[PDB]
């Protein structure tokens, strides 16, 4: 398998932007794998 | 979603 | 082969290419999220990329070199997602992360949603310094998402 990368731009702060999406506060746990999930 |  | 930005991260086989992910050239390393490549090597241009440190916990590989983002999210202000999804232009994205709270302290996290392909889009701050890197999350009772500010140590 061919795995490659390719640029895709500069890294850079956007004036005036798009101010988007909430701000959840969440109780999560995080496992030896990686994975986070919500604690219930 | 890695959680499209 | 390593100049500076943010890059997709693709694979080809016989036929077409797919864009498994995204990733960050800094400082002559390569940063991106483990579960994009699983610490395979990377080609770029006519050279090959190495993994150099990883951590399967925290999501997290760097290639050539040491992890070197260091910024942090300020807890306060709000971050741009640099979102490069697949098939679809570099965008910036401005949020004010929320918080996942564990039992080892708190972690930035925003609330966007995006392909699988979009995972080591950078997260960043007002100077435009990488806070974290995109697409380790979980998903609440709606359907939406909401990813980890992941940074690693440097």
């Amino acid at each position: 398998v061919d795995m490659y990368i390719e640029r895709a731009g500069d890294i850079t702060w956007e004036k005036d932007a798009e101010v988007t999406g909430n701000s959840p506060r969440l109780d999560v746990a995080l496992d030896e794998s990686g994975d986070f999930s919500l604690v219930e | 979603k890695k959680k499209x | 082969e390593t100049t500076d930005g943010v890059y997709r991260v693709m694979t080809r086989r016989l036929l077409g290419s797919t864009q498994v992910g995204v990733g960050v050239m800094q400082e002559g390393v390569f940063h991106t999220m483990w579960h994009v490549t699983k610490g395979a090597a990377l080609r770029s241009g006519e050279g090959r990329l190495d993994p150099y440190w990883g951590d399967v916990k925290q999501d997290l590989v760097s290639y050539c070199g040491p992890w070197k983002l260091d910024a942090a999210w300020d807890g306060l202000s709000e971050v741009q997602l640099l979102a490069v999804p697949p098939g679809e232009r570099a965008k910036n994205i401005q949020t004010l992360p929320g918080i996942f709270k564990t039992k080892d302290g708190d972690i930035g996290a925003v609330a966007l949603d995006y392909p699988a392909g979009t995972s080591g889009s950078p997260i960043l701050d007002k100077c435009g310094r990488v806070i974290g890197l995109y697409g380790n999350g979980v998903v609440i009772k709606n359907g939406s998402y909401v990813s980890a500010i992941t940074q690693g140590k440097r």
